[PDB]
């Protein structure tokens, strides 16, 4: 009664066991495609590998500037698919710091050199990916080019206009303390102690 | 998300980013129609709940500045409104710094002195009054969120994106932070203009100590901070609280929560132990007015709403007239 | 050598 | 000790077309071009393996007797039928030829 609609499909989709699911899902694709939301129901709703990778597949051909059917495509492959699959999603969607940090952190040191340079490049703004191109600076043997890449990240965020609240920096310092990034995780909070006499 | 040297719709071009205060960019800008007159312009986020949020608290401040054309309420006068870049931009009048600002470049444990303190409480009380003749509950009374001059001479209330109306009171324990939260609002009662008296007080109390007033970590923290202080709470305060089964007993007894295994402890009787007097504190009238401010500040923290002083009591007090 | 996979056919079409 | 397992999840469902590897060897300048529409991959043509000293073209003089009648209108034979004439004429075993 009321079709294109993506929330009665996906009600539809919930209610109904995966063997209607399926062909619900289908005749919802066929009324109203290109759809994020009814391609991962599909995906979640397979029960297979290949299955799975065939729905992400069709997402990814019908809806190439989807950042949800990226990071289920990659989530489910190989590595090197991974990074294959991260790649085509950072040339088709070049607004995604996460697929970008992705494609950086699953390659060597030369690929995410430039998949930083890219990510800078592309989104001058975003403050994830130089702390992502930190911690894979001092993931290398490099270990004085941290606090410098801190140091161009800061005056990069003075010259865009994000001014430091000291309190993304903090966190951004805890999870690379949690994930074995001391060093830049100590500069970070440095700079953040620094922008942040008694009092 | 602005950038320095961009013009914001053709007339305030952006000379400086004064940082994100709760949800929204604030920047000073330039207007380049008024001569190089300095403004401040505030970018509200990209999300509709947020560009619904901005768009009230505009409306809010437009009904602010039509409740008092003279602005001798110390409220924040808004000049106009525009978009850019699909976000609502306000046009303001600019300010040096809050009073959070100014309480941490006194010192850690300093505070300010008492002739300011009486000077940031009259403003507080007329901001009250206001807000009451308005019908408009703010609940954000914060030094953060309370602006000052270059001199520090007055004072101006801003950051209205969490107010409310007062006919439409939510029962709910999405209030305002622990550090001005009101007993009532914690326990789950009605809420009024009072509320919003007790934050005063409360900001009042942290700026002339220099601390936090009740630093509890939730709302049972807050609740026993709130019952050292002022004692213990009524029968019929807690009665009319939707979320006293959470704070109180069946025997109207106080459960306290701490840590270390989440342990509870009940208390029949809760014994003031919290001492105003020794606490933000010298010549004879200086003396005086922390005497005077530590009986307001006791007046218009009490636990019950009812029994609170009001906005026109706390103005004609003897620390307001001095 | 032309290397096929599925990533470069789903960025190609 | 016997157990009732799914006879359809382990058959193939393509078929014919069911590919069991993943990757596809491709030769040296076997490039592929996307023009208009379509790609077009172009394998030119192999050169082929060069023969050894003991290694030639057997004619019908070495077929025996039985065999040449069979081979009636050919002087030589192919590579591969010199290969493995050992193996299909004078040898009774199980023969896989892989042509």
């Amino acid at each position: 009664m009321c079709p294109k609609s993506e929330d009665v499909w996906l009600e539809a989709a919930r209610l109904q066991p995966g063997d209607t699911a399926k062909a619900v899902v289908a005749q919802a694709v066929r009324h109203l495609p290109q759809s994020v939301r009814i391609y991962i129901r599909a995906a979640e709703l397979e029960t297979d590998i290949r299955a799975k990778k065939r729905v992400l597949r069709k997402a990814l051909e019908h809806v190439p500037n989807s950042v949800r059917l990226w990071k289920a495509a990659v989530e489910l492959e190989e590595p090197e698919d991974a990074r294959i699959m991260l790649s085509r999603a950072v040339e088709c969607c070049p607004t995604s710091v996460e697929l970008w940090l992705a494609l950086a952190r699953l390659e060597t040191y030369e690929n995410a050199r430039k998949v930083l340079n890219k990510a800078r490049e592309n989104i001058p703004t975003d403050r994830h990916i130089w702390i992502t191109a930190a911690k894979l600076e001092e993931a290398n043997g490099n270990t004085q080019m941290v606090e410098k890449i801190i140091d161009r990240a800061i005056t990069s965020l003075r010259a865009n206009g994000v001014e430091i609240n000291r309190e993304q920096w903090i966190q951004d310092a805890e999870e690379c303390d949690r994930a074995g990034s001391v060093a830049t995780c100590q500069a970070v909070m440095r700079a953040v102690i620094g922008i942040g006499e008694e009092d | 998300r602005v950038n320095i040297g961009e013009v914001l719709d053709k007339r305030y071009n952006v000379y400086g980013y004064t940082g994100q205060g709760v949800f929204s960019n604030v920047v000073r800008a330039r207007d380049n129609a008024r001569a190089n007159q300095e403004v401040a312009v505030k970018i509200i986020r990209n999300n509709e709940l947020m560009q619904k949020t901005g768009l009230k608290e505009l409306e809010f401040l437009k009904k602010l500045n039509d409740a008092d054309p003279d602005d001798k309420f110390h409220c924040l006068r808004l000049f106009r409104h525009f978009y850019h870049k699909q976000h609502l931009c306000l046009v303001f009048e600019p300010l040096s710094m809050n009073l959070r600002e100014v309480l941490k470049k006194y010192g850690k444990d300093v505070g300010l002195h008492i002739k300011a303190v009486r000077s940031y409480s009259q403003q507080l009380f007329l901001a009250l009054k206001l807000l009451k003749r308005c019908n408009i509950l703010h609940a954000d009374i914060k030094p953060d969120n309370i602006l000052v001059n270059e001199s520090k001479t007055i004072l101006k209330l801003c950051d209205f994106g969490s107010a409310s109306h007062v006919a439409d009171n939510d029962i709910t324990p999405y209030l305002v932070s622990r550090f001005y939260r009101a007993p009532e609002i914690i326990i789950g009662k009605s809420y009024d203009y009072g509320i919003d008296m007790w934050s005063v007080g409360c900001t009042l109390y942290e700026l002339y100590t220099g601390k936090i007033l009740f630093p509890g970590k939730t709302n049972n923290h807050m609740l026993k901070l709130a019952m050292d202080l002022k004692g213990k709470m009524p029968n019929k305060m807690i009665r009319k609280g939707v979320f006293k089964d959470q704070h109180f007993d069946q025997n109207l007894n106080f459960m306290y929560i701490e840590v270390d295994r989440e342990k509870v402890t009940v208390m029949s009787t809760i014994n003031p132990t919290k001492d105003l007097l020794a606490d933000l504190i010298l010549p004879e009238d200086q003396r005086k007015k922390v005497h005077q401010l530590k009986d307001l500040l006791d007046q218009i923290l009490m636990l019950d709403p009812a029994k609170r002083i009001s906005i026109n009591q706390a103005l004609q007090h003897a620390f307001i007239q001095e | 050598a032309i290397v096929f996979n599925a990533t470069s056919e789903f960025c190609r079409t | 000790p016997r157990q009732v397992l799914d006879l359809e999840d382990l058959v193939f469902t393509q078929g014919s077309h069911f590919m069991a590897n993943k990757r596809c060897q491709l030769p040296d300048g076997s490039f592929r071009r996307q023009r208009k529409g379509y790609e077009e991959v172009h394998v030119p043509a192999l050169k082929p393996k060069p023969f050894g000293s003991e290694e030639q073209l057997l004619p019908v003089e070495k077929l025996p007797k039985y065999a040449q009648a069979g081979f009636e209108g050919f002087k030589t034979l192919n590579r591969i039928q010199s290969k493995l004439y050992r193996a299909a004429l004078e040898t009774d075993e199980n023969l896989l030829l892989c042509a």
